[PDB]
């Protein structure tokens, strides 16, 4: 649910 | 040794990262920042947004600078646009010091803000090879470590438990946040923490592929990672074989695929029919490597209901993906990671802190004899 560059 | 200012200072969401409190202008504002090891901009919000509850007021601040540039950031999911600046930043919870960096702020975002995660910035601690606009911009911990004498490094400890929490240790170990010994695995590239898997295990079993598809096109370990991601192929032989594993009980393919979630009678769960997971990892030493194994109860991540009622409900949360090998929450869950920069290298230990049963317990031991790994990097 999250993903971060 | 002891950093008793720093232990519990993060808290998040199940599926929505973890973050820490920080302060940034003069007055001091206090703004929630979630800890992003897969990035390197420090970003907040600084405008109005419906899943903002509080955001950073630059005209309110007497110690701000503007760079008068703007900075878009794009996310494996998620992204935001703002304006670049600098200002005094400090961290409450952590270690005593005030310092000055760049922070850009957040004026547009789209699918990047999750409504009610609590936290209203990012704080980068990747390298500045991976900084936008670009590797001139310095990231947030390295003008940490030159404007102090912080040591450069920090440890990790994310613990499961829909409250979660955890500590950031800044400049240094916390020899309570684990047990047995740690085992440091070499950086290979400065930019996304990358390293090197040499081998994977389902209980005990050899996955049996060549160890480059392990890290096509890459391995990082992300805190800003929910699921444990895996290549194409990789993903599908896994799979596989923790399927065969709890074969003893079958689930629908939207299961496995993180779609449907699945149930059981409240503290019914039946762990033990689920594999145990080992990733080998390349070591300091020349042919050697150490690996370290995570439970059902790390990559079955816990969720409400599928009727939202009263019942345990979980989603697997190993999923697949096509920019390499991501060792997110699932991994980082069961260890306390230590992100030795100065000495390029990242360590880990079993996290005195990691959910389990009494009967299994997540485990990082070595050494193990393993030729031909300088190989397994992909090129």
């Amino acid at each position: 649910e999250v993903n971060x560059a | 040794g002891s950093f008793v200012e720093m232990v519990d200072n993060l808290r998040g969401k199940s599926g929505q990262g973890y973050y820490v409190e920080m302060t940034v202008g003069s007055p001091p504002q206090t703004l929630n920042i979630l800890v992003d090891t897969g990035s390197s901009n420090f970003a907040v919000g600084a405008a109005p947004h419906p899943f903002l509850h509080r955001y950073y007021q630059r005209q309110l601040s007497s110690t701000y600078r503007d760079l008068r540039k703007g900075v878009y950031v794009p996310y494996t999911q998620g992204k935001w646009e703002g304006e670049l600046g600098t200002d005094l930043v400090s961290i409450p919870h952590g270690p005593n010091v005030t310092v000055r960096a760049n922070i850009a702020a957040i004026t547009e975002s789209d699918k990047f803000f999750i409504n009610g995660s609590n936290w209203e910035g990012i704080l980068g601690l990747a390298y500045a090879e991976i900084a936008r606009p670009d590797d001139s911009l310095e990231p947030f911990f390295d003008s940490l470590v030159k404007q102090t004498h912080v040591p450069n490094l920090f440890s990790l400890q994310l613990c499961g438990a829909a409250s979660v929490g955890g500590s950031m240790i800044i400049g240094g170990i916390d020899h309570s946040l684990y047990t047995g010994s740690l085992w440091y695995t070499p950086i290979r590239r400065e930019w996304y923490y990358e390293v090197i898997i040499v081998r994977v295990e389902i209980n005990g079993q050899d996955l049996k592929m060549d160890c480059k598809e392990y890290n096509y096109d890459k391995s990082i370990v992300d805190s800003g990672t929910t699921n444990l991601r895996l290549p194409k192929k990789v993903f599908e032989a896994a799979v596989k074989s923790i399927k065969a594993a709890s074969s003893t009980e079958k689930f629908p393919d939207g299961f496995w695929l993180g779609e449907q979630l699945v149930c059981w009678q409240a503290g019914t769960t039946p762990w033990n029919i689920f594999p145990v997971i080992s990733l080998y990892l390349m070591g300091e030493v020349t042919n050697q490597s150490f690996r370290i194994t995570i439970l059902p109860q790390q990559y079955l991540r816990p969720v409400e209901d599928v009727a939202t009622s009263q019942d345990d409900c979980y989603k697997f949360a190993i999923s697949q993906s096509s920019t390499g090998t991501v060792m997110g929450a699932v991994i980082m869950e069961g260890f306390y990671v230590v992100f030795d920069r100065a000495r390029k290298r990242i360590g880990f230990a079993v996290s005195a802190c990691h959910v389990h049963d009494e009967f299994r317990t997540a485990a990082v031991e070595g050494p193990f004899v393993t030729l031909d790994m300088e190989d397994c990097g992909y090129n």
